[PDB]
């Protein structure tokens, strides 16, 4: 596993081409996330 | 250590979590190759994940980051999808949940778009899709993802041609 850039705690991946895509984020320590909700689902076929 | 508590669909907590899932679907540039073709989900169950050890581990690191970043943890709620969701809820996130080949280095990835995390539920690029039908766009098999509490602290801003 890598490390954050020095002086940082995470990376924000901000899409620059597709203006409807929202951000993605990377952490480099497992203790910086807590898995709060487990969601069980199906994707639905469009009409 | 972990117990799972069902939330009732009549509870406002269930409803707010479903709204976050449903409102952050978007189209993907792969045409649905990785995660399937859909505009919305059928939510079947939402469970609160409770584990005192993992929680205290999270909040201990949270306070460290806050103190290194002008008293601001920069805490967000974000989606994570993978085939290892069952290990994550019992043992926590660790190096074995890292995307070693990811755009931003070997780390643990999260998304604001629920549909982005859905592309990873059956593996990188959707792997070979569901176990039962080998179908990345399966409308039958039950999928799982996590809606997670994530501490970003001072986040390096990386603009990405995506
Ligand atoms: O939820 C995400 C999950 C993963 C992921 C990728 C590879 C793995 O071996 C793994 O265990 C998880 O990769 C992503 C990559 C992203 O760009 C955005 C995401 O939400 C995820
Ligand atoms: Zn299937």
């Amino acid at each position: 596993m890598a490390h954050s850039p020095p002086g940082h705690h995470s990376v924000t991946g901000r899409p620059s081409v597709n203006g409807l895509a929202l951000a993605e984020y990377v952490i480099y320590r497992g203790e910086q996330a807590y898995p709060e909700y487990l969601i069980t689902y199906q994707i639905m076929r469009p009409e | 250590g972990t117990i799972l508590i069902d939330l009732s669909p009549d509870d406002k907590e269930f409803q707010s979590v479903e709204e976050e899932m449903q409102s952050t679907v978007r189209e993907h540039r792969d045409g649905g190759h990785a995660g399937g073709i859909f505009n919305r989900y059928n939510i079947l169950k939402i469970q609160k994940v409770c584990n005192k050890k993992l929680w205290e581990r999270y909040t201990h690191r949270r306070k460290e980051v806050s103190e290194e970043n002008h008293n601001h943890a920069n805490e967000r709620m974000l989606f994570h999808g993978s085939p290892f969701v069952n290990a994550i809820i019992h043992k926590g996130f660790d190096e074995r949940h890292a995307y070693i080949g990811g755009m931003f280095g070997a780390g643990i990835y999260f998304a604001e778009n629920s549909s982005k995390s859905n592309q990873y539920v059956y593996g990188i690029g959707g792997g070979t899709g569901c176990p039962v039908h080998k179908d990345r766009s399966c409308y039958i098999c039950h999928r799982q993802l996590l809606f997670c509490r994530v501490t970003l602290g001072k986040s390096f801003l990386q603009f990405s041609a995506m």
